[PDB]
């Protein structure tokens, strides 16, 4: 295709903050990828922000500092910026630019894909079809995921959701093998994962944790530390995506995108926007981040006719535990489904710290069913929720009630209250609970009662399941 | 038409170097030929913003110059298909790229090209005769149910020089052409009109007919009109587009047009499973619903601009299947996004912001938006009479209705019906509140009941009024404790709790409730009605005087008559006879009345 | 008289957002008005706002769309906005911009006027005393409105404002009782159609179409429009009152609508902001349109005004009712509570206004204790809700017997006082005879404010 030899230019007019305007530029295009040398022979990246006839503003990835007016060259590419995907990666770790950093060599593309992506049209969509197992026993039997499904993870800072997502990550999977486990061998299941904004300290802990857990084999990691170009925060996540796509839709698997720390995304994104010149939005935010993270969170689903899939689960913070946070606001609106971490749950020791009360699902009533599941799902998530509701509220009464004055019946709720959130909740970070223990655990904490207390539960599977 | 194509703060670009060319008119730039829209005017210099993205774009490139304004395409082929904001046929573009994504400058026409249709001429006027816009010149059959009527444009008269005979034409084809005093214009079966703007009329008309609705909740007690505007609540679990297949199978209205706003993919496909799930037996023969309605739909990463001409477009085909005589309905849901879409455009316009970044203009276009609407005798020599309704669907955030957008349209539209996550986790269906439900058109509906049935006025107000009194009366019985209190009193409530159990409440599964015709729920009421009149007098008479009728006296001496009120409802009326349930509605009275004789 | 030809132009320097800019223009004037042809021939007006140099601007009423440059012509007059007036308009329908509706001819004019009309000398000012009968007794009796009065009417979205306005044009008079009448004059400031059919047919019923002058502009025509109709039809108000010696009524309909778009037109120049974002000097924009009314001395006519305005989300301190409450002497707030109870007219008292009863009651005008019914009624409904907010807390056992009085009295009072009716106009006496059997229910010895005189000699009976 491309034929033309590059030029490269020797004129400064100027630099100012982030950015470095020259001009003499012979037909330039917008979003162009430029490279600079300076004196003492440094290379760095950068991308083109503002053309306007012969005049040109270029914003340098790697921050100015020491730019000659005079001896300062700048190479042109005359093309936007193209990622080399493959179906190889998997198994390297990279940063944010994309060079690897793990001592491997650079990616033999398979081949060239435009990183913004492009519009997946609505008639293709596909309504998702079937669940997926997490590894959590809170997650999969309170709230199921589907394929396709968007859900966030809403935390704050102070707790540990980071340990949450890597065991999340060394975890996730399929149940196809209700039926048989002969037929489920044939697995076609990976994850990308895209560390952004977070410190030191956990990039390595990351980096070792999934090391040990020895399922790198269906796993690409990107790192991007927070030393690294704030511009490059906002660039990590579109590689991402076009990886998740690319093995996706060309190579018919099942993926599985996490994305960490959505603040720092949006931090990321103000301050591009506040050196771009641009007024400011609500809050300080600029307007567009609607659409900005439309288009992030909109890339995944369902494709008619592809065997694959793309399922997000976002992360991100809110600052003061503030629910009218504008992030966690538009993150809310976009997608469908909210997940909580409680401070006080986390408070009182508990691993890991899932507050189930405020949780909801959007897909769960589709997600589950016969077939693809067992027949006693959703009664008993029903059961269990009406049950721990019963078990706080009435711990609630017998703060002031006094615990004389309580029946028996009362103490059986306040029985379920504290084992319910001594086993089902409390896993530990390395029991790998499937979703059939998960409802095991769930009919075991029924037991308690009687089938007549047990209001939400059909007396067809009661006659069958109630008394084991 | 030289592509100065400046640098931007978002997908939003411009260019220059042009001559002069008004605005608000799109133009196509670059090679791939973005669309875009203009804004400012200076000198030979013209600002312009795109929708689609902006990479890629260098200077110098061509601009290719427009003749026409943004504006939507009209005829035949138009229901069944789906659209974007900018009018694309999305299930044609599929099939032409065999691709999954949305390619960049697709020109190719909304409607057909290359396939001929039937057509019917007037065969009642010359060449050379006389006509003017508006006036009705031709037909074609769409399908096996409705038949696209052809009618001239506004602003357009002359002695028509070419009529076609009757035969097969495809859309190219010139079937008409007229000379004009002084030169003469060939029109085609497509035309093209501006969005922003509307079409003339001969004259608004009020509202006097109710819509048809086919549940008797909501359809007895807060009756929306046709050619009305009413909002209704909407978020996930309770539902939204349940009132859109309650509306779409059982109205009397001639055609739905939906329009999306960041929606999934979902509601698409299960409306076309309701297409041949939801069919009607209009001639004695089930038939999909995909040959009456029509889609237009978005996602949110989609160009902004499109969100927001979306629901321009929506009310540019309401108005246009409108002016063939039918009886639209519109629904506008997701209105909130809309706002949201509002305040994006607003966000790179430099505005200040009214509040909450809301730009000052956005009283202007909801009064605009919902004014386009009510009854009409249309525009031309056939004299026929049509309307347009409008649903908008609220969505407040998390149920706080202090945004600008909700209160003002609170205080725009007339119906407003209630929706609580409560009612759908007690089990009650259908979830309507009755409490924050009003209907303020119950003085234009009063001719129309009155003339007819000429009863269900009082029928309506008596239940208000007891329901009203019984939720003031949950007070006094919360503090007496529910155990003792006045008979009459008891009566009351209980018929309160039979009317709540048996009346306010429609199981859309079951085969007599998917549908439930008004002369039934005319019955059912005043027998009720009958039955508690017929309780209180007794009650009262014994009460005055001696020998007391407590309620359980009432259980015990007619408890079979009320389970045959709470099995008046089991009667099918899609197979039994209306004659028959009416004659099982007067003997239930007879009977009751023998029942209250022998009570005392 | 000016015999200069009209030039024509075919600069347009540029457009950015509703505003249109010409070069190259000899001599410009400051607001004068121009003429717009489009290429597709149909046509447009426009005011002068800013001029500069050779340069000046130009605001286009029917909102820019379609403008080019090179086609476009912008033809001047070199005058203010000067605008036809005639008795005769009395019995016609117009729009905003003052071309007829109805099927009729343009109006042959007796005069030109200016729009801004302009102010009246405060020595030449008769104050208004005479009094008129509403017959509400919430006004009549609370608020009393004498001619020449400026009092609005506040409401909220889905309240029966229109009802009352309705009522208050059919039975307006003059307490003391030729056969006088009023001409009134209506402009509506975007209006929904509903109300447009039930206003029309409203003067329709009584026969009084032969004396009413209407001015419409529904939500259809551009917003522009809305800054100058007012003010239109406030100077054809200003003829009538001092050029043909009648007594007029003017009400003006959603203000509000009124103040979102002067917001509008505002933010195109980028002039300095105020409270939620209206302009700085909206407020001397209000001033100008509410202060045309009075009586002047040496004539006979006078101007009543009636402004009414919608209050968004009922918050009392946004700009726009605060700043009509500081130009205008009173308010009326129609209430919701009553509304949710099914009651007409649902008018409160507690918080309504009326600056110009001072002087308007008194010895020979309607009563001799007029102002002491007032003043004790309202203190009795005072302490009445607070007995009631008091209520809500303590329980019945804590009420005193003074605590059962006003509550009583509270509802008795609501229901007989505010309540009644449609139609029912009752005569003034008739409604100081009912506060007085208001007022009779407690004992002589807690009657406080009244004086002992009153109190003596109407009290028992």
């Amino acid at each position: 295709y491309l034929s033309q030899p590059r030029l490269t230019y020797k004129t400064v007019s100027g630099v100012n903050g982030p950015l470095v305007i020259l001009d003499h530029v012979k037909f330039p295009r917008y979003a162009e990828i430029v490279h600079l040398t300076l004196p003492d022979g440094t290379k760095r990246s950068g991308q083109v922000l503002e053309v306007s006839g012969s005049k040109a503003v270029v914003q340098v990835f790697e921050g100015t500092s020491g730019i000659d007016a005079k001896k300062t060259s700048c190479e042109f590419t005359g093309d936007i910026l193209r990622t080399p995907v493959s179906e190889d990666m998997l198994g390297r770790v990279f940063n944010g630019s994309g060079k690897p950093i793990d001592r491997g060599p650079v990616v033999l593309a398979e081949d060239f894909l435009d990183i913004m992506g492009q519009p997946i049209n609505p008639q293709c969509r596909i309504y998702p079809e079937e669940m997926i197992q997490t590894g959590i026993s809170a997650i999969d039997g309170m709230n199921s995921i589907a394929r396709g499904q968007k859900i966030p993870i809403f935390s704050a800072a102070g707790l540990p959701h980071n340990e949450i997502a890597a065991q999340i990550c060394r975890q996730a999977g399929l149940v196809k093998k209700s039926k048989d486990v002969v037929d489920y061998s044939e697995e076609n299941f990976a994850i990308v994962f895209a560390a952004m904004g977070v410190n030191m300290e956990t990039a390595r802990f990351f980096k070792s944790d999934f090391e040990e857990n020895g399922s790198m084999d269906n796993v690409c990691l990107f790192l991007n530390l927070a030393n690294d170009p704030t511009i490059e925060r906002i660039i990590t996540p579109r590689l991402a995506l076009t990886t998740a796509e690319f093995l996706a839709y060309q190579c018919e698997k099942h993926v599985l995108v996490i994305l960490t720390d959505m603040s720092s995304y949006a931090e990321a994104l103000r301050e591009v926007s506040a050196a771009r010149e641009e007024v400011p939005g609500r809050r300080g935010f600029p307007g567009y981040m609607y659409t900005d993270l439309a288009t992030i969170y909109e890339r995944a689903g369902r494709v008619e006719g592809r065997n694959g899939s793309i399922t997000q689960i976002p992360i991100l913070t809110m600052p003061n535990d503030d629910i009218t946070h504008p992030i966690p606001d538009l993150t809310g609106y976009i997608t469908e489904g909210q997940i909580y971490v409680d401070r006080q749950l986390h408070n009182r020791q508990i691993y890991p710290p899932i507050n189930v009360l405020p949780s909801l699902s959007r897909l769960m009533k589709s997600a589950i069913g016969e077939g693809m599941t067992r027949k006693d799902h959703a009664d008993v998530s029903n059961q269990l929720y009406a049950c721990y509701a019963i078990g706080k509220d009435v711990q609630a009464m017998k703060a002031v009630v006094g615990e004389e004055a309580l029946t028996s019946d009362d103490l059986l709720y306040l029985e379920f209250l504290q084992k319910f959130e001594k086993n089902f909740i409390t896993q530990g970070p390395y029991e790998n609970r499937t979703v059939y223990e998960t409802l095991d655990i769930g009919w075991q904490l029924l037991r308690i009662f009687p089938k007549e207390m047990l209001k939400r539960i059909p007396q067809s599977t009661l006659s069958e399941f109630y008394p084991r | 038409t030289f592509g100065y194509v400046h640098g931007v703060s978002g997908p939003v670009v411009t260019a220059c170097d042009m001559a002069g060319a008004a605005m608000y008119e799109l133009v196509r730039v670059g090679h791939s030929e973005l669309v875009g829209e203009i804004i400012r005017l200076e000198g030979d210099m013209a600002t312009i913003q795109v929708y689609e993205e902006t990479s890629g774009v260098s200077v110098g490139d061509p601009v290719l110059r427009t003749g026409k304004p943004l504006s939507v395409e009209l005829g035949p082929g138009i229901m069944g298909a789906i659209f974007d904001g900018i009018q694309r046929p999305l299930s044609d573009i599929s099939s032409q790229t065999q691709s999954i994504y949305i390619p960049r400058g697709v020109n190719v026409s909304a409607l057909s090209r290359d396939i001929k249709w039937e057509f019917i001429p007037s065969k009642n006027l010359r060449v050379g005769s006389h006509i003017t816009g508006g006036d009705i010149y031709g037909i074609v059959n769409e399908n096996s149910l409705i038949k696209h009527k052809i009618m001239l444009p506004p602003r357009n008269r002359g002695s028509v020089t070419y009529i076609a005979p009757p035969g097969n034409y495809d859309a190219s084809d010139v079937v008409l052409e007229l000379e004009f005093e002084g030169v003469k214009e060939k029109f085609s079966m497509v035309q093209v009109w501006p969005v922003r703007q509307v079409r003339p009329v001969t004259e608004k008309l009020p509202a006097n007919h109710p819509l048809l609705t086919g549940q008797r909740v909501l359809d007895a007690l807060f009756p929306c009109v046709q050619g009305g505007t009413t909002a209704i609540p909407g978020a996930f679990g309770c539902g939204k587009t349940v009132i859109s297949q309650s509306l779409s199978k059982y109205s009397n209205s001639d055609v739905i047009i939906y329009v999306g706003c960041g929606e999934r993919g979902n509601e698409m496909s299960e409306v076309l499973r309701d297409f041949p799930e939801l069919t009607m037996e209009v001639d004695g023969k089930v038939e999909s619903i995909m040959k009456r309605t029509a889609l237009v739909a978005n996602t949110s990463n989609m160009p902004v601009a499109a969100r927001e001409a979306s629901i321009y477009t929506g009310i540019t085909l309401s108005e246009y299947f409108r002016d063939m005589g039918y009886h639209v309905s519109m629904m506008a849901d997701s209105t909130s996004r809309w706002a949201e879409a509002l305040r994006e455009i607003s966000g790179r316009l430099a505005e200040m912001p009214a509040d909450s970044g809301y730009p000052a203009y956005l009283g202007a276009r909801l009064a605009s938006f919902y004014e386009r609407a009510g009854r009409v005798k249309c525009l031309g020599n056939p004299e026929r009479e049509g309307s347009v309704s409008i649903v908008g669907a609220v969505s407040p955030p998390g149920g706080d209705f202090s945004d600008p957008v909700t209160s003002a349209t609170l205080g725009i539209v007339q119906v407003f019906w209630g929706l609580d996550k409560k009612l759908a986790q007690r089990k009650h269906f259908p979830s309507v509140n009755w409490l924050i439900s009003y209907s303020k058109y119950m003085r234009a509906l009063d001719e129309y009941y009155d003339k007819h049935f000429t009863e269900f006025v009082p029928l309506r107000t008596k239940a208000k009024e007891i329901l009203q009194e019984e939720e003031d009366l949950a007070e006094i019985v919360q503090l007496v404790g529910k155990a003792s209190l006045a008979e009459t009193d008891k009566i009351t409530l209980e018929v309160a709790k039979l009317i709540k159990d048996d009346f306010l409440q429609q199981n859309g599964y079951t085969p007599y409730d998917r549908f439930c015709p008004f002369y039934k729920t005319v019955g059912m009421l005043s027998n009720m009605i009958s039955f508690y009149d017929m309780a209180r007098r007794a009650v009262e008479t014994t009460a005055q005087s001696d020998n007391k009728i407590t309620w359980s006296i009432i259980r015990e001496h007619m408890g079979e008559i009320l389970y045959k009120l709470s099995s008046m409802k089991f009667k099918d009326p899609v197979k039994d006879g209306e004659a028959k349930i009416k004659a099982d509605y007067a003997q239930l009275l007879e009977d009751m009345q023998n029942a209250f004789r022998s009570l005392e």
